[PDB]
């Protein structure tokens, strides 16, 4: 059901998404252990993900949550890095994409910092790095992140250490 | 997969020590997200 439409680097949509990726890179307290050492990315491709079944599931649930929260979905665009990105774009998010050991509970995690999600692209803590070189700071191999439309509803605020 | 805190739809994890860390979020249903863009990229080695 999923089709992927390449965006042109001249297209404003591509540019806004790249800007969201580039501008939300920060330094990490692990000094790059998990996600590598970089201040920016080389963006190779941005594709729009189109799946009617999955979109309608999302909006059905978005409306549900809107109604339970003063008509406010509290919808955001957020990043997600996973070794399971191929499965997510074809079948959707579900329980197998959950971070069972996560510090805010066993759920599906997203980040405003692109560089935070980059730490998960090869697995938790970066696993063993890229599959061709076993290098968590590989500069050669091609990585993929999702920039996702997310319904937060009423969101329990947990301050973290 | 756990449940949302009762009466809530999600958790906002807000770093309180790193002033430059942005927020991170958890959802407890896959239907609360749509994987809209797929970005293919390299990290770049600093000059
Ligand atoms: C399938 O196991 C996974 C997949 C993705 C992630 C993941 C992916 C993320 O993008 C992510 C961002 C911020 C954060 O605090 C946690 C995060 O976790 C974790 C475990
Ligand atoms: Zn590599």
């Amino acid at each position: 059901g999923t089709i992927l439409i390449d965006l042109s680097p001249d297209d404003k949509e591509f540019q806004s998404v790249e800007e969201e990726m580039q501008s939300t890179v920060r330094e990490h307290r692990d000094g790059g252990h998990a996600g590598g050492i970089f201040n920016r990315y080389n963006i190779l491709k941005i594709q729009k993900v189109c799946n009617k079944k999955l979109w309608e599931r999302y909006t059905h649930r978005r409306k549900e949550v809107s109604e339970e929260n003063h008509n406010h979905a509290n919808e955001r665009m957020l990043f997600h890095g996973s070794p399971f990105v191929n499965a997510i774009i074809h079948k959707g998010f579900d329980e197998r994409h959950a971070y069972i050991g996560g510090m805010f509970g066993a759920g599906i995690y997203f980040a405003e910092n692109s560089s935070k999600s980059n730490q998960y692209v090869y697995g938790i803590g970066g696993g063993t790095g890229c599959p061709v070189h076993k290098d968590r700071s590989c500069y050669i191999c091609h990585r993929q992140l999702l920039f996702c439309r997310v319904t937060l509803g009423k969101s329990f605020l947990q301050f973290s250490a | 997969m756990a449940h949302s805190p009762p009466g809530h739809h999600s958790v906002t994890g807000r770093p309180s020590v790193n002033g430059l860390a942005l927020a991170e979020y958890v959802i407890y249903r896959g239907e609360q997200a749509y994987p809209e863009y797929l970005i293919t990229y390299q990290i770049m080695r600093p000059e």
